[PDB]
């Protein structure tokens, strides 16, 4: 839970609310992954949770302070999946609504934070909206997603929205370099295929998820010319599928670009490949592998219980087959 | 093909032609 | 402490309601005639008043001067009822009590007598997610209530209960409200709470509400909250991501023009910038929509378009109708597909590279 | 420990009657007949009295635990039965059985009824308590190859005459049930006392109560043979096999299939048979189904396999088993026009 | 005052309205005296199966006799019509679906009746208990005491046991048809002296199906909202039906392709306020109407006579290919209906990409 | 009054019963030469004659000339038995008492000989019922049996018992009535109750039976009481018609057919009981399905669809398969538009007329 420096300002922002007594009581907040909105809400919890608040930050010292650093208050409360789990059911919801009843134990303001809205079953979030509606008094919710249109609308009509602008490229560039040690082109590139979020493409870095890139890359590279593609199965069969599918997406997209003529392109380290996608196959058939590999990345995201070696078998075959010709390729609809 | 029934078909809008014109009861009057 | 406007402005009374007029003379007209039925569901959008009404009839049953469609709002039934603490009035979460043995237990209770009103009123809030052992239980005695009970039933999804369920009830459909009625009501709302607005910014809000007063109630909250206490055309622009400036048209007419280096410079721009998607998304399919309408009779073409007349006019003049109605349609699938996109940018891409392939 | 077959069981006891008795397989008239034999042969050596428990999660070990402590004023040899569960023993089972094994005397005769262990379940300390001092009974259903000799010699030692006919149907009919052919035998043989069972005599007093498994079903397709694959699908239906086995049983054969046909261009199929660690007895059949099968197939199998899926997970559909038998008939060489595989 | 639902409940064989098999059966097994133990009635909601058994349980209970005529004056027929007789036990299934209730219910079936000549059981909504409890009346069922009769009642039958199903005599009633209702509108209407237009009534019966509670339901909705009267204006406004005569004008524009009289037909309608998907629903439903009417010349019902001759024109000259063309372009532009920026645009959309795709007239093309 | 024909007619000697000739030969058989089994189990249909077949041979067991398997039926305690008054015979619904506490009662009376009877019968119907508990209880007393006691169990779910309850007794498994042998019952029962019938309503109902003799006897009951004492052709079309539920096939038959008028014909009659257009479609498409599959191979068919087996297998023989293909893609895409139809009797209605007259233009 690191604190970046760019949410300095937000922050001084929505506290002066909560210093004015103008603060709404369902906060919803919208940003991507990696930008920290998990420490902002933390930090207006500590705020809100202090019996001896000074300036916008917390005393530290109080007796709630202590508590919050220990993290056994009884006043502050968190609805994520259980750890085998994926999904919040409604149990959580319900026994929470009833507990917010009684009154606080230290006598003072009580937090709720749900980890991530777009994980609510629909039955939870057809029960929380009777609580977020008319809350009891001193009585607070936080609510963190990425797409707000994926969430009911019945639970968004209830909530102020707030969204976090990630900062500029070369802002963005320049923090990553500080961080760590790299190509200026790989850094944009891991920047760009974060949708341009920091901290997403340190996650990127941190990891082994490079070498994963790597190895995908170099059987792409080896597939295009012969035509095999079933061999990506190896290097797309694994519990991280959804983002080498998103990798490939981008890289097809690139390749579309380049076709087109465009000076801007995701995949900036990796010229080679894009242009020999461009080289070698059609635009419409790059757009029928792109709309299927998005939509077997959705199906994978989506479906529960689904099985990924078949999907994938499955669509690699299809991608084999539709590189034939004379073959009538899918169109968009409704 | 033409080029509206291309563009139909872009639309999703599906085009049927009678088959068992026989079937249908009544001054249809098709033929002008 | 603090109370938002949309809790704060409740209304209180059937003249303090904004539309939904044959409601409202259909209740007075009930009330009036002495025919009450035992059994009212109420179905509409989202932030209609289906729960604001059925409050204000539950108000004006059980008032003590007597059944009347005009609530006192003074003695005391009135007062607790308001309050909403009121002995007689059983209010029902059916999100949270969805298990048939609370059904069950509710039932068994409706022996008894009121303990101060003359009716015992319950009032069951998103029924539609009660479970079908519970609908089932519940036939039985909505069909033939006792004489001292009542029933009101709030819904948003109608689809979802069952035909005999629906068969035993009347039923009131609320029409989504107008934008000139938000506009009207967010007006006097802020007059009365004392806040500098410009009429623009009343515009915006209420064209972005979508028929739903709770979703503009929430965006005049949050301008509020993000213009220093005042609102303000700016503040609200900025707040939506107004296109503003002609950004759309251009883009369109590269679009047409079949030039993918422009609408991919132009898109990047804009992603520079950081506008809205949808915004944009959205003036381009009503940009093609009025191009399609010029076609067809030149007076067609809007009077406060009077800025880009003969851009627009050469396109309608050189663009059939046919590829109008295909754009058209790639941007409505777009639209549609855009938030189950890996990123909003690569759903625009995808939906402006698909539409580039319609030129010869 | 000993290792027999249930034949051999009674040479065994003639022999000696050792201190425990395991009885594992999925054949209940074995098991029956193996517990029986036992039981009448403790009765002979003066065991007159017998207790039966079922092993489960509500289980009273401490009843157990007293009838082995306690003695018998004039009743004594006495005989404990234990029935496993379906699933198996578990730590808290294991553990519960070693400390049974522990409290074990020379009069208590102890008797084991389950399924077949696996290796885990074998490596335990109970079971390596009772390895010097113990015997096990094998009963395991006969297949199809070797079920009409053993009917063929039941019938014998019943003193009938069975046709060759009649052995078919009887083998056709009550394949996998053991227990309904010998009762099926027994009312043939009160039927008729000349005991001579000829093919219209047995026709009319069978039904079909076939069992089958899913390894059963894709054997089927693998052979080819679209008769036996539906009757083995119809039997599993009405059984109410859970759906998603079936899907998972085929697609692991058939992704097999799959990247061995891939392969196969340019590599003999001994060499992918053994890197792929294909059992022997198998090598044959698949091999067949290799020379039945082009690449252009086994991948409308492919599509129409994910496509079920898909409609059993996300939509709840009800027509799973109308896309099985659809499946089914493609393995076979069928027309299949492809209209149904939505390709 | 009181609900019309509840107040004109029929309490004679002569009230009912249809369901003709069902009566006759039932009188000539009364007459007869073969009378079972064991009745199932099944159909669609609120088409009398209650009332009916009500009605079965006051001739078996009538003090005059088994009789297929109730006199209705009797002790037993007003208590069996007040509900507080004590020998109709009615069970509500749907509340007590444990095999607990099943067995105390079973319990005490040898008791002799209390004053009736028989025991009736009335179980409603059986289709809600439990696989214990229907597997625990069979024996009883099958075999019951002499003075005891089991009537059960159902809108789900295929949910029960075949086991049950073949211990029972079954009854389906049937939907009951727009004339039917009409008439018992007309007459509930005299006898309640409230004025009433043909046209409300005939609308009210259309937008009811076969269903006489909805009928009522929407009568008195429609009560309520005519202030005592039932006028042909205030139940347009209640459904949300608009004229068909404007549908007709639309369609008709279209076919003829003339865009400037579609654009004035839409700004009137804007200038109302008409609502638009039901606009298109309207356009969707002419269409098809047509197409029935090119398959068979009786498919026209009698409710559109006042325009029939002007839709058999169409029948004579539309090729049913136009036909399928536009119903088609009118049902994908309500596909995408909630996707357009405003339903007024998406509704012009849609009619202007119809223009274009003209079969006979396509919009001019370009130079 | 007349009573029920199902209860007046219970079979009260072997003779009585229609047809289970296979089980019947080898009780007489069994009872003849003394080979009785401690349990005998008897599983089958509704309606097929379990009970009464269980109860014949209780009466037998028990008969005071001797164990025969013709019972005289006037000795006292042929007559309680068909009374139901029988001291040592005890007949247990399962389904009424599953708890373990109510069999326990019932089975520790095994430990009293029996007072005027060789045998102690204990009648156990709906076994399938009971407990984990019960079946434990049960299981014990099986095994150590008195030779004075004898136990008799009816149920039509076999698989639901425990595989040692199984084992452990001989079961007999009765077979559908057949069409000829209940039309023959039907008419025997008709002319002893003098009641006037025709050749044509007992085979009409003999069919809509389907292989439960208990199903014929309540559908003539129905058909007596509206046909007002008698038994006619056009009573019994009628309500069969009344009771008619497979509008699906012949909607199938009449579409394949090319007769708008049948069609419709068949849709109002759908729509004159509840039904979901939705679930027409569904099984229409299925329908079709098994069509093609019975074309690909005559083995698709199985025991399940026996009732329309003459009907399908006529349709798979004359139908084409393009014609099979072409219907079912069309009820495909009716399927799919059905949701954004005006209505869902317009959207079937208009699918329908596609399938008869329309064809539709594929890409390319
Ligand atoms: N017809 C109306 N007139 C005035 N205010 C309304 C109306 N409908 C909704 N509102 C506002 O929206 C808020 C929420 O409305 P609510 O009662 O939740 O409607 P629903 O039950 O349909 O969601 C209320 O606090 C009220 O201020
Ligand atoms: N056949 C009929 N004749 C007269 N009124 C009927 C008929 N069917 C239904 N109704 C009316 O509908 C109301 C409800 O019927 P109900 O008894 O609920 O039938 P069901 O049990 O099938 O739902 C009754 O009060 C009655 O006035
Ligand atoms: N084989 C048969 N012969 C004559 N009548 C039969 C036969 N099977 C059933 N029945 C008739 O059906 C009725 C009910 O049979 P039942 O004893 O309930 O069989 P099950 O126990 O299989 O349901 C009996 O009254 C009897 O008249
Ligand atoms: F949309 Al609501 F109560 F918030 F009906
Ligand atoms: F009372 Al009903 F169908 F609603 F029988
Ligand atoms: F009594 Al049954 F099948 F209904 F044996
Ligand atoms: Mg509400
Ligand atoms: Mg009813
Ligand atoms: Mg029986
Ligand atoms: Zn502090
Ligand atoms: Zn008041
Ligand atoms: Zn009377
Ligand atoms: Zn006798």
């Amino acid at each position: 839970m690191r604190w970046y420096p760019w949410l300095r300002p937000d922050f001084e922002k929505l506290v002066a609310s909560y210093q004015a007594g103008r603060g709404h009581h369902a906060l919803l907040i919208q940003a991507l992954p990696g930008m920290g909105d998990d420490a902002l809400i933390y930090a207006l919890s500590r705020y809100l949770l202090c019996q001896q608040p000074q300036g916008h930050k917390s005393c530290g010292h109080c007796r709630g302070c202590q508590l919050m650093q220990a993290g056994t208050h009884p006043d502050y409360y968190t609805l994520a999946p259980e750890k085998g789990k994926n999904t919040l059911g409604v149990d959580a919801v319900r026994e929470v609504t009833e507990k917010l009843n009684e009154h606080a134990r230290l006598g003072g303001a009580k937090v709720v934070w749900v980890t991530d809205a777009a994980l609510l079953t629909d039955a939870a979030a057809n029960a929380l909206l009777k609580t977020l509606e008319e809350p009891p008094a001193e009585t607070w919710f936080f609510l963190a997603t990425r797409e707000p249109e994926r969430l009911l609308a019945t639970l968004r009509s209830r909530c102020r929205l707030h969204y976090l602008a990630p900062p500029p490229e070369q802002y963005a560039v320049t923090w990553l370099s500080r961080e760590v040690t790299m190509s200026q082109d790989a850094l944009l590139a891991a920047l760009r295929l974060s949708a341009g979020s920091p901290g997403a493409a340190l996650a990127l870095f941190q990891g082994d998820n490079w070498q994963a890139r790597e190895t995908l890359c170099q059987a792409l590279a080896y597939s295009v010319p012969s035509g095999d593609w079933y061999s990506l199965l190896a290097a797309l069969n694994h519990e991280q599928a959804p983002a080498r599918l998103h990798w490939l997406a981008t890289l097809l997209m690139d390749a579309l670009k380049r076709h087109h003529g465009a000076a801007q392109v995701t995949n900036v380290d990796v010229p080679g490949l894009v242009a020999e996608l461009a080289n070698h196959l059609s635009p419409s058939r790059l757009q029928a592998i792109l709309g299927d590999v998005c939509h077997i990345r959705e199906q994978l995201m989506s479906v529960t219980g689904i099985n990924r070696e078949l999907l994938i078998t499955d669509l690699l075959l299809r991608i084999e087959h539709y590189l034939q010709p004379g073959v009538v390729l899918p169109v968009p609809h409704l | 093909t033409s080029r509206r029934d291309w563009q139909l078909q872009q639309l999703g809008i599906t085009q049927w032609s009678l088959r068992r014109p026989g079937a249908l009861q009544g001054e249809i009057a098709i033929a002008i | 402490s603090y109370q938002v406007l949309a809790r704060k402005w409740r209304p209180q009374t059937f003249a303090d309601v904004v539309g939904q007029e044959h409601v409202l003379t259909a209740l007075a007209n009930g009330l009036s005639l002495g025919r009450i039925h035992h059994a009212y569901l109420f179905s509409g959008t989202r932030g209609v008043g289906k729960t604001s009404i059925a409050r204000l009839l539950a108000k004006g049953l059980n008032c003590e001067t007597g059944i009347t469609a005009t609530p006192c709002g003074v003695c005391d039934n009135c007062r607790e009822i308001e309050q909403g603490r009121f002995v007689d009035l059983i209010e029902i979460d059916a999100a949270s009590r969805t298990k048939v043995e609370d059904t069950r237990d509710l039932l068994d209770n409706v022996q008894y007598a009121p303990a101060r009103g003359r009716f015992k009123v319950y009032l069951i809030d998103e029924v539609h997610m009660l479970s079908r052992h519970s609908f089932n239980a519940l036939l039985k005695t909505l069909e033939e209530p006792p004489e001292h009970v009542k029933f009101l039933l709030a819904t948003t999804d109608p689809q979802k209960l069952p035909v005999t369920i629906l068969s035993r009830c009347l039923q009131f459909h609320l029409k989504a409200l107008d934008v000139e009625q938000i506009r009207h009501q967010l007006e006097h709302i802020l007059n009365e709470e004392h806040i500098a607005h410009e009429p623009r910014a009343l515009q915006l809000l209420a064209r972005a509400a979508e028929g739903s007063l709770r979703d503009a109630l929430s965006l005049t909250d949050q301008a509020i909250a993000s213009g220093d206490g005042q609102v303000s055309t700016q503040a609200v622009s900025a707040m939506l991501g107004t296109l503003d400036d002609d950004q759309a048209l251009s883009l369109v007419e590269a679009m047409v023009e079949a030039n993918g280096e422009r609408v991919m410079a132009l898109i990047n721009e804009a992603a520079a910038r950081g506008i809205e998607w949808e915004a944009l998304l959205v003036e381009m399919l009503g940009l093609l929509h009025r191009i399609a309408m010029v076609q067809l009779s030149p007076a067609a073409l809007g009077n406060d378009m009077a800025a880009i007349e003969l851009r627009m006019r050469e396109l309608a003049r050189t663009i059939p109708p046919t590829d109008i109605q295909l754009y058209y349609q790639t941007l409505l699938i777009g639209r549609k597909e855009l938030p189950y996109a890996p990123d909003r940018r690569m759903g625009v891409e995808m939906t402006l590279l698909r539409a580039l392939a319609f030129h010869p | 420990m000993i290792r027999l077959y249930p034949e051999q069981l009674r040479a065994q006891l003639n022999e000696g009657l050792r201190a425990a008795y395991l009885l594992l397989g999925n054949d209940p008239l074995l098991l029956q007949e193996s517990q029986d034999a036992v039981r009448q042969v403790a009765a002979a050596q003066g065991f007159e009295e017998h207790h039966t428990f079922s092993i489960d999660p509500n289980t009273d070990w401490n009843a157990i635990f007293s009838l082995c402590q306690a003695m018998s004023l004039f009743a004594s040899r006495q005989t404990l039965l234990l029935l496993l569960p379906e699933n198996g023993p578990n730590a808290a089972i294991n553990e519960q059985l070693l400390t049974l094994t522990g409290l074990l005397h020379d009069d208590l005769l102890l008797i084991v009824r389950g399924n077949k262990l696996s290796k885990a379940q074998e490596n335990a300390a109970w079971f390596t308590a009772l390895a010097n001092r113990s015997v096990q009974v094998t009963c395991q259903t006969p297949e199809q190859a070797q079920l009409p000799r053993w009917v063929a010699a039941r019938a014998k030692q019943l003193n009938l005459e069975l046709d060759d006919a009649a052995n078919q149907v009887l083998c056709y009919c009550y394949e996998g049930n053991l227990l309904a052919l010998a009762q099926a035998l027994e009312r043939l043989s009160l039927l008729w006392p000349d005991g001579k069972l000829t093919l219209p005599r047995v026709e009319q007093a069978v039904n079909d109560a076939a069992h089958f498994t899913p390894f059963h079903w894709v054997d089927a397709l693998l052979m080819g043979k679209s008769k036996r694959a539906l009757h083995i699908l119809q039997q599993l239906r009405l059984e109410g096999s859970e759906p998603v086995i079936l899907l998972r049983t085929l697609q692991r054969e058939l992704l097999l299939l799959v990247n061995l046909k891939r392969q196969s261009a340019h590599t003999p199929l001994r060499a992918l048979f053994d890197k792929h660690r294909v059992w022997q007895n198998r090598r044959g059949m698949m091999g067949e189904a290799l020379n039945r099968l082009s690449q252009t197939q086994l991948r409308q199998a492919v599509q129409l396999l994910t496509r079920t899926e898909l409609t059993l997970k996300q939509d709840y559909g009800q027509s799973v088993w109308a896309e099985l038998e659809g499946l089914s008939l493609l393995l076979c060489h069928k027309p299949l026009a492809d209209v149904f595989i939505d390709g």
